[PDB]
RNA sequence: CCAUCAUUAAGUUGGGCACUCUAAGUUGACUGCCGGUGACAAACCGGAGGAAGGUGGGGAUGACGUCAAAUCAUCAUGCCCCUUAUGAUUUGGGCUACACACGUGCUACAAUGGACAAUACAAAGGGCAGCGAAACCGCGAGGUCAAGCAAAUCCCAUAAAGUUGUUCUCAGUUCGGAUUGUAGUCUGCAACUCGACUACAUGAAGCUGGAAUCGCUAGUAAUCGUAGAUCAGCAUGCUACGG
């Protein structure tokens, strides 16, 4: 469920090793049942690796993702009912997609194995600098609805 | 639902000495699967009771290693 | 404290024996890197713990009783929260909004069976 | 006798028919089939050794072996409690239905 | 068909694994707890009728 | 362990748990007695069936303890605190020793 | 009409429980002797009308706690059927030496036992108004808590109840703590069920 | 139930260490209550006393009304018929069915972990020969009969899992664990019907199972379960509540 309709949601809280959540929401992920075992191990075995293949830590060059993921800027249209009426919006962080955590590039655990203690290493350094890889935390989420012009 | 007591059949077992080592009846009174199966069973016949009445099914002398519960088919089961 | 002080959360009782000193890893004097792999759960609650620098201040000595395995641990910090008031005033004006001062954030909140919280239909019958 | 080299060989006897809890249970857990053998893994008096677990009835599709058709003459008794296997899809009473189903 | 079929453990009885240890007054023959031979709610009913004290809520 | 003499929630056993303090300091002893205790409960294990109905739950709560002090001293001259007769008729004071 | 039967309203300030017991040994045989003898008193005591439900058992010297205070059923003259249950209830319980008896004060404001001195004013169905049926409008503004009344005994073979209502006002009228409890009894319909649900309010 | 009393066995015993943990009832609680944009049309928020927070928060009962909806195969029965059985009764059978359309409680393909033991702990709730600890009887079952005092404790229990560390490289691999002689092992003439031990001679699938189905936001699931009442010899079900 109308005549009542929808509000906005939840989020995560950052870690006192570099005060980020972008690595909390992911061990989120996988967070399993308080029993975060490793867990533990799995996010230092997968987030690590854009600080680690990229020189620079969480802020710097893991920002060239972690600025583009759950949003300030995405996608979004109001009460138009059945048309196209597309136009760009700028957003808050209540419904989200580019700048902190959400939808594409960043797959980390995608490589050919049926594993998480090694394909979390495999398939992550794709969002360098924010170009695409498989789907977990942004790309394809800035391109929608510029299409149509003449037989529009 | 236990797993005590190998029972030959304790006051039919005094009768299996003739039933046994004669051949026992074919189509009477009886359950034809409880008392237990062993190779020393070989030859003798037995009436399995459903309730229609007691269908002879045999005790033949492969009978050696088996076990019993369907001691009257419970469903006859075809259905659909 | 010498004595039942307010040692207390998550399935946790706390004869809280204030031995001035050494504040250190006292529950059952053991470590927690692999024997909590996990290794999240010790450290983080350092805005009420380390804040007041209760560590060459008081130790905590709780006797500990209660919650599962997965339930008990991480109450010596309450154990030192009413410890900060007579062991270090040093970070008492975070501890009115949160902190050491009156109570603890999270505990057992016993099952309530047929809902999780606030408006949820996971996948179950439904979403 | 034709255990599988070049690897662990605890996957000999898990998952064979006919024989079940002594494959991983008496073959492999009682008995030793290798769980650390690479490509060179003694495979000059060891692999003579652990041939004499092939040696009894009929083994593991190897039908002149080990374990199988002991249960032949005991086939013909005109009997329901032992049809978990002995007759190993389990028609032993019990069900094939809607949710009953995890296992054959 | 009217009183005494019931009366089997009320009686020396053979088999109670049917477990005709029950409440009190009303249908129950098999399968509750043990104490008034007959029924199941009056484990309830009948422990309110001075065996056992009473019972609250208080506003959640 | 966990005081009743018959007297069971803090409207009736503010009397019991409150007279514990009291009544344990009666007759022949020099005990070591009133303990207060966590509590205990009791469950009326129902449902409301013969062939099929049932199901239905609530709030309980529920409190009946018989006590067990440790009045176990005696003197068999000098009255003080074990052996007043405290409502042993009516009142069920299990009172275990 | 999809209601369940209560029996406890608000129990924890009002509502109490008289529980007193002590027949320890033997769930199945000593408590019988003190449960099965509820089951010997509602043909004898000649429309009983009577107030609540305060049983005890002192000790195991069981003497009978039921009052039923309409007095001359329960006391004689001076021991005569308390000293006979001394003899006679030696069978119901060990001794059961001078059963008592209470004196009943307006037994109608009782909320809970009430429900027999209503089913025993209409169940008669002849004159069941006036020779019977007086003291609904005897007792009625007595200042109970509970203000519900209706009654559905054998009235043409009816299978429900009554109310009477009209209509205004104002109040907060919150309240947590009240007393009341249920009625249910054995007419016959004689073809669909009705067990007369009977209450008045005083 | 030591923190130091000493005669720390901590006989937690001499007293009473034992103020505390111990075993902590009462009543602290009640935005009882201030500043407000609160404009008063107020309390809750900001606070701030409270052990608890704004009811501190929950665990049985639900109107005016009863669809009489399973149950005359429960009892008090309206009613009959059966009155040498439709009562039945016994045990001879099974009633736990056996393609089932459906279903559910308990499952592996893990590497937070497959086996091993421990890290240790238990709330529970039980007892009248108790648990079976303790030796015991075990990778398999787990008797043996007293143990403990009728049990603040005692036994349960090494509970266990989680974790230590791997076993393996995330396969279909000690994955993982039914089947027939099993012992009839715990066991009563009568189990093999009408359990399983993981154990030996006895595979049952499975690639994260498809869209769907259908439970879980805090000692609960996950981690796994420990006691109790049915079990006249049959639990995984159920209830009490645990590291």
């Amino acid at each position: 469920m109308p005549r009542k309709g929808s509000v906005p949601k939840r989020d995560v809280l950052p870690d006192p090793i570099h005060n980020s959540k972008l690595v909390t929401k992911l061990i989120n992920k996988i967070m399993l049942d308080g029993k975060r075992g490793t867990a533990q191990r799995i996010l230092y075995s997968a987030f690590d690796l854009v600080e680690q293949r990229s020189g620079r830590d969480a802020l710097e060059v893991f920002e060239e993702a972690i600025n583009n993921i759950m949003p300030v800027l995405e996608v979004k249209a109001r009460r138009v009912g059945g048309s196209n009426y597309q136009v760009p919006v700028e957003v808050r962080p209540e419904r989200r997609t580019t700048l902190g955590l959400r939808w594409l590039v960043n797959y980390a655990r995608l490589r050919g194995e049926k594993t998480m203690e090694d394909r979390l290493a495999n398939e992550i350094l794709d969002a360098a600098n924010n170009t695409g890889g498989a789907v977990k935390k942004r790309e394809d989420t800035h391109k929608m609805a510029e299409a149509n012009k003449a037989f529009a | 639902s236990i797993k005590k007591g190998p029972f030959v059949d304790e006051h039919l077992m005094k009768k299996v000495e003739a039933q046994e080592g004669s051949e026992k009846k074919q189509v009477i009174k009886t359950w034809s699967r409880r008392s237990t199966i062993f190779p020393n069973f070989i030859g003798h016949t037995f009436a399995v009771y459903d309730g229609r009445k007691h269908v002879p099914v045999y005790v033949t002398e492969d009978m050696v290693g088996h076990k019993l519960g369907e001691f009257a088919p419970t469903r006859t089961f075809k259905g659909h | 404290v010498e004595y039942r002080g307010t040692g207390r959360r998550k399935n946790s009782v706390a004869r809280v024996r204030l031995v001035p000193g050494e504040g250190n890893i006292t529950v059952n004097n053991r470590d927690v890197r692999e024997y909590l792999p996990f290794e999240s759960l010790i450290l983080d609650l350092n805005q009420p713990f380390d804040v007041t620098e209760t560590k060459g201040n008081y130790d905590v000595l709780v006797n500990v009783h209660g919650g599962g395995f997965t339930g008990q641990a991480q109450a010596i910090r309450h154990g030192i929260a009413r410890a900060l008031l007579e062991a270090d005033p040093e970070y008492r004006g975070s501890l009115k909004r949160a902190g050491l001062l009156t109570r603890d954030p999270r505990m057992k909140e016993r099952k309530k069976p047929g809902l999780k919280a606030a408006r949820r239909s996971p996948q179950f019958s439904k979403r | 006798v034709d255990i599988p080299r070049e690897k662990r060989v605890v996957i000999s006897l898990t998952y064979i028919y006919g024989i079940g809890t002594s494959t991983a249970q008496k073959i492999l857990e009682e008995a030793n089939v290798s769980a650390d053998t690479r490509v060179k893994d003694l495979t000059d008096d060891e692999l003579g050794r652990i041939r004499e677990v092939v040696d009894g009835y009929k083994v593991e599709g190897d039908l002149r072996r080990e374990t199988n058709l002991n249960i032949k003459r005991l086939m013909e008794i005109s009997s329901y409690r032992g049809i978990r296997h002995r007759r190993g899809l389990p028609v032993r009473g019990q069900k094939t239905k809607n949710n009953a189903r995890t296992r054959k | 068909a009217k009183t005494s079929m019931v009366a089997k453990q009320q009686k020396k009885q053979k088999y109670a694994v049917r477990e005709y240890t029950r409440c009190e007054r009303c249908g129950r023959p098999h399968s509750v707890y043990r104490k008034f031979k007959l029924c199941r709610i009056c484990f309830r009913e009948l422990a309110y009728k001075g065996q056992i004290p009473g019972v609250r809520k208080a506003s959640w | 362990i966990r005081i009743r003499l018959k007297a069971y929630d803090h409207r009736v056993i503010d009397q019991s748990a409150e007279k514990i303090v009291e009544t344990a300091k009666r007759s022949g002893a020099d005990v070591s007695g009133p303990i207060p205790l966590p509590t205990e409960k009791s469950v009326y294990t129902i449902i409301r069936a013969v062939h099929k109905y049932k199901d239905s739950r609530e709030q309980f709560e529920q409190r009946t303890h018989k006590r067990l002090i440790d009045i176990v001293n005696p003197t068999p001259k000098t009255v003080d605190a074990l052996m007043g007769l405290n409502l042993p008729s009516g009142v069920d004071i299990e009172i275990k020793l | 009409g999809q209601k369940i039967n209560p029996i406890g309203l608000r129990v924890g300030i009002i509502r109490d429980w008289e529980a007193k017991w002590y027949a320890e040994k033997d769930f199945a045989s000593l408590l019988h002797e003190d449960l099965k003898i509820r089951k010997f008193i509602d043909n004898e005591l000649k429309e009983a009308s009577v107030s609540h439900v305060e049983i005890e058992r002192a000790a195991n010297r069981i003497n009978i706690a039921i009052h039923t205070g309409k007095p001359g059923m329960v006391i004689g003259k001076g021991g005569s059927e308390i000293e006979k249950l001394r003899n006679k209830l030696n069978a119901l319980t060990d001794k059961k030496v001078h059963i008592n008896v209470i004196e009943i004060k307006k037994v109608d404001l009782d909320a809970r036992l009430v429900a027999e001195n209503i089913a025993r004013q209409l169940e008669n169905r002849a004159s069941f108004r006036r020779v019977q049926k007086q003291a609904i409008t005897r007792a009625m503004k007595l200042g109970a808590k509970g203000i519900k009344t209706q009654v559905s005994g054998r009235l043409g073979g009816a299978d429900i109840a009554r109310a009477e209502q009209y209509s205004e006002g104002t109040v907060p009228l919150h309240t947590l703590r009240a007393d009341i409890d249920y009625a249910h009894a054995e007419a016959d319909t004689t073809y669909g069920k009705l067990g007369v649900k009977v209450w008045i309010y005083r």
